[PDB]
RNA sequence: GGCGACGUCGGCUACCCACCCGACCCGUCUUGAAACACGGACCAAGGAGUCUAACACGUGCGCGAGUCGGGGGCUCGCACGAAAGCCGCCGUGGCGCAAUGAAGGUGAAGGCCGGCGCGCUCGCCGGCCGAGGUGGGAUCCCGAGGCCUCUCCAGUCCGCCGAGGGGCACCACCGGCCCGUCUCGCCCGCCGCGCCGGGGAGGUGGAGCACGAGCGCACGUGUUAGGACCCGAAAGAUGGU
RNA sequence: GACCUGGGUAUAGGGGCGAAAGACUAAUCGAACCAUCUAGUAGCUGGUUCCCUCCGAAGUUUCCCUCAGGAUAGCUGGCG
RNA sequence: UUUAAAUGGGUAAGAAGCCCGGCUCGCUGGCGUGGAGCCGGGGUGGAAUGCGAGUGCCUAGUGGGCCACUUUUGGUAAGCAGAACUGGCGCUGCGGGAUGAACCGAACGCCGGGUUAAGGCGCCCGAUGCCGACGCUCAUCAGACCCCAGAAAAGGUGUU
RNA sequence: AACGAGAUUCCCACUGUCCCUACCUACUAUCCAGCGAAACCACAGCCAAGGGAACGGGCUUGGCGGAAUCAGCGGGGAAAG
RNA sequence: GCAGAAGGGCAAAAGCUCGCUUGAUCUUGAUUUUCAGUACGAAUACAGACCGUGAAAGCGGGGCCUCACGAUCCUUCUGA
RNA sequence: AAUAGGGAACGUGAGCUGGGUUUAGACCGUCGUGAGACAGGUUAGUUUUACCCUACUGAUGAUGUGUUGUUGCCAUGGUA
């Protein structure tokens, strides 16, 4: 019915993107993947051998096994009512690191460098985040001129 | 109307026995009277206990008893179980510890009491600590049972190790296709 | 037909069974009949001992048996030559006797 | 007990419990374990896996005897003779180690299993694993053979 | 606080009637039936999920590393007794207590200490215990501290308690053990020196071990084989008129 | 007149007889009638008997000589 | 197809974390290198809102669906054929749309008082029996309330 | 050639087949004395339009709606078998 | 241009020419794809061997990637 | 005068007829090895029931006027 087969709906996907063509650059090589390290999964066209599967491309997961050339991730899947954790093993072009926990890393370093920062002066510096407040009651000002007056044109084609 | 649920909102524990024997039923009626009073949760934990199934109340032989007794601090406490004492053969000497249980076996408490135990009932456990205090309460493996080993997976599915009905083990059951790589394929 | 975790089951009862039914109704009624006729002839042959002759030890034929004794047939015809009482008068005075046995 | 059955509170509903678009009739997917490989298939793996083929030797006319050893491990060892003797060797007075023969218990060979006391016997027995005939000399034991 | 007799007071159902409002004939297959879909003129009686065998899980009961006389036997000849009771060197046997390999066959205990062989990725002896360790874990234990009509002197009690400790069951993980195979390697033993026996170290296959939970009985549900919830073919065969 | 007809007699069921229509064989014939195997089989139509309380669907996945049927996952309820 | 939305998909928003010191390794190797594991130690307030959760066994029925916005394929079209998302009908009464499977409101234990939703208020028929406001419109085929149950191009010195 | 209870076309003769129907006769039907069934039947029985399983008798909106019956009749009951 | 259908990819190249070769070999698991998350087929990342090629880093267990294929039973050959 | 076009379950078979189509006999042509096939041709081929309910058509009568009779009026319906 509908050829399920791999490599079937990425005709623009597994493609490089516009004039970025070519050999590929060598600090994707010269990146450093550890155990537990938070990845994004982005199958490149160049290189052939460990494209993971379009099910995974825009994903991100997690390493647990560092290979010579490639790299064992545990990513979330969507099968039909439940997830699954499948691992899947993606060659090093493929993934990048993610920098969707590194905001989170630097406020666990200002936070406790901030934290024993009023510990040792006695504040109440209340280092939790809150989302956008209601704005201000602040004051205007329109010196000097008016408030300029504009109408709504007529029409015309 | 107010909401959407799908009406879980009765809860599926048990409230009283299925059990139809009156000196359990004395028990509840001691228990359930010490759960709302005393304010101890010894008291509620020994009486859901009385209340469960022959199968969530499994046995414990009598040389788990003195494994988990021999801890650092047991040393002069009770053992509590809602649940039957078998002995094991396999034990050699046994200590003088104090035990209380529903039901010890014939020979179980033979061998507590020629070393100098002492074997105690839900009823005179509750006039020596109502409370429960300075009590070891223990359970049997409640997994034990070998109907837990047919629980699982499936045993087609690869990495499954469940343990398939068969009505003989031997050759010839259950052992051709999907077993083993040379008859189609190993699961 | 079939379902969800069970047996693979093979019933023998492909075949015409209800023909061949076996009730044992009569089974305490044979129990009865049987006692009676052990009684009718324990009395028949009054002094002589119930449950007939004298057996020999029997050592059990196989692996897993041979470890036990157990009553026999008769005595092997060589028993009888060396305790010294004829064949013909042995199972008359009230032994047991097994010409086809070998010691 | 016809009273506490699902039978007796099942009537007065109209298909008595099987359905208005099914309507279960007499047999729908054939007699016995009928389609094992066609339309049964997905039933005869994922829960009796192996169920088709041949996988050994034929042995025509086995017996049920000459393969007969039962087996004891070390645990219930001490458990076919009294418990006045196994005490009664242990106090101290020579090398006076019981006798424990298996074969008048219902054994034929004996195996391992740990923690075997400290005390010498000498052990008949018919057949022995290389584990038990070395538990029993780790405790100044003998391991006799009978027939 | 007031009012009312020998025909009046109160009352309701399978009583009858009248009015307003609402209201199509049920069962059934079906996306949908009031249907120009089928069955139904009316009434009484009959009328359709049963038993038996096997298996699974749940629950109750008895005993419990065991368990069960079901087959026999015993008792005086008793209606009820085609019951009940008993056996025990009648437990033969079944199921469980051990797995594994096609088979030959093999066949589940480790940790701490001290010593020395090149403490040499390899190891050996002895003691001490003895089913490992990590993370959660109901319950229990300890608990600084705190809590009452006058201040210093002391003991049961009680409740609050930060923290600490031992951790049941179970779950996840690491380690080990047994059987089959695979690679790598050296050593040991002699009912007799071999196209012998045994051991090691790594990785793997198993429905395994890692201080047992089964058995018998009853019931409920589910599925299967049997006429199998009930009724229904066109047929096929055997022997006859 | 290859005529009409009585009684007697012969042929019998995958057989008979047929100036042929698959006609006729006891109101039954492109295979009689009786009894038995037999309550044969049906994924197909019809029916399926008391009350109240609580929860409450699916018509989709994958495989099948599969397409009016099953098995499997989803959905449900019950027990904890 | 250079560019490129809206809607959407994954992940993170802590003690299973952060840091320090030490021990193991047969892997790695200029290196007391690298990395894994292991032991001991140090300090918990780490988006908003809402909610008690976890897990196991047994398991019936179903496996013909249909509809409506929105997006879509085949088709001249269809109360047509086939998909996507959500709701509904089937399984569901009630108020309204006169009528009704699916529209619009709203879901239902048995009743009294109150108030509304969608829709309405000449009379059938509850409620405008208001001294309602401003305009438009004359039909010899007037018009008259989502789905929705009848119309187009073109034309009129008919009137605004 | 002869012969067809065979198929067909024309012509003569003849006629109610037709123009175009009419009248008479018997046996009924019809009424009475006697005797007397059966098929069939959810409940039943006046319509127009609307909606609806797209062609209602019942439902909605209109039209309207007097007992009890007799001889006929073939539109309807998507009439019966 | 890359054997052929398309799409993707590729320039001191994955294309052209040349020199060597047989990794298109032996063996155990895991993972991915379809999926019930079963199998086949195809594939990915390894590991232990024995090899090729290159000065070496290395690359290589079929074809630049997406297709090119097939249970039980039976038969045949090979293996200790 | 004109010989307009349509509808009413392609109005109308318990109203008819049965020519055609559309069973079973037969013939011919083409097709098929054959049994047989062909909106290709030809020929011969059982056309059941109203006594029910309504509708329609006629026939008595019913309600009301105290009873009963004669003479009348025209609501409404048809209409040539
Ligand atoms: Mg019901
Ligand atoms: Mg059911
Ligand atoms: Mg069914
Ligand atoms: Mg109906
Ligand atoms: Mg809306």
């Amino acid at each position: 019915t509908n050829t399920k087969g791999k490599r079937r709906g990425t005709r623009y996907m597994f493609s490089r993107p516009f004039r970025k063509h070519g050999v590929v650059p060598l600090a994707t090589y010269m990146r450093i993947y550890k155990k537990g390290d938070i990845v994004d999964i982005k199958g490149m066209g160049t290189v052939q051998k460990g494209m993971p599967h379009k099910c995974y491309h825009g994903k991100t997961g997690r390493v647990y096994n560092v290979t010579q050339h490639a790299v064992g991730i545990v990513v979330n899947k969507q099968v039909k009512g439940k997830i699954l954790a499948k691992r899947i093993n993606v060659r090093i072009e493929h993934i990048k690191h993610s920098k969707s926990r590194d905001s989170f890393l630097k406020r666990v370093k200002e936070n406790d460098q901030k934290k024993k920062e009023a510990k040792e002066k006695g504040t109440w510096v209340q280092l939790k985040r809150q989302p956008a407040p209601p704005r201000e009651a602040h004051f205007v000002r329109t010196n000097g001129k008016e408030p300029e007056l504009l109408e709504p044109i007529p029409y015309e084609f | 109307g107010v909401d959407i649920r799908h009406n879980k909102d009765r809860k599926v524990r048990r409230k009283e026995p299925k059990s139809q024997d009156i000196y359990l039923r004395l028990l509840v009626k001691l228990y359930r009277f010490l759960a709302r009073r005393t304010n101890s949760t010894f008291n509620q934990v020994v009486l859901k206990r009385l209340f469960m199934s022959r199968t969530n109340r499994p046995p414990l032989s009598l040389s788990r008893m003195i494994r988990k007794m021999k801890l650092p601090g047991r040393e002069n406490k009770t053992a509590v179980v809602v649940g039957t004492i078998t002995d094991d053969v396999r034990v050699q000497e046994v200590p003088k510890l104090k035990v209380c249980a529903l039901r010890v076996t014939s020979r179980a408490r033979s061998r507590i009491l020629r070393a100098g135990g002492k074997i105690l009932t839900f009823d005179q456990l509750a006039l020596d600590s109502p409370k429960g205090c300075g009590t070891v309460l223990l359970s049997g493996p409640r997994k034990g049972r070998e109907v837990y080993r047919h629980f699982g997976k499936a045993p087609g599915t690869p990495h499954s190790h469940t343990k398939p009905y068969v009505r003989s083990k031997g050759r010839k059951f259950e052992r051709a296709r999907g077993r083993r790589a040379s008859r189609g394929y190993k699961n | 037909a079939p379902s969800r975790n069970g047996m693979v089951l093979k019933p023998h009862f492909h075949k015409d069974w209800q023909r061949r039914v076996a009730t044992w109704f009569n089974q305490p009624a044979r129990k009865i009949r049987r006692r009676k006729a052990r009684q009718a002839k324990a009395r028949r042959i009054a002094p002589r001992p119930a449950s007939g002759p004298i057996r020999p030890i029997v050592r059990c034929p196989t692996v897993r048996y041979h470890t036990k004794v157990r009553a026999g047939r008769g005595f092997s015809l060589e028993e009888l030559r060396v305790a010294g009482i004829h064949k013909k008068v042995a199972r008359t005075i009230g032994i047991s006797v097994d010409p086809r046995r070998r010691n | 007990p016809s009273r506490l059955r699902k039978t007796r509170k099942l009537r007065g509903h109209v298909s008595h419990g099987h359905g208005r678009i099914g309507k279960h009739r007499k047999h729908p997917g054939g007699r016995g374990n009928a389609g094992g490989l066609h339309h049964h298939r997905i039933n005869f793996d994922k829960y009796h896996p192996g169920y088709f083929g041949k996988v050994g030797m034929k042995h025509y006319h086995l017996k049920r005897n000459q393969s007969f050893c039962p087996t004891v491990n070390l645990d219930k060892l001490w458990t076919l003779v009294s418990e006045q003797t196994r005490v009664n060797a242990a106090k101290n007075k020579t090398g006076a180690a019981p006798i424990i023969d298996v074969v008048r218990s219902g054994y034929y060979k004996v195996l391992g299993k740990g923690k075997l006391p400290k005390q010498p016997v000498i052990v008949k027995a018919k057949f022995f694993s290389r584990r038990a005939e070395e538990k029993i000399k780790s405790v100044g034991g003998a391991c006799v053979l009978v027939a």
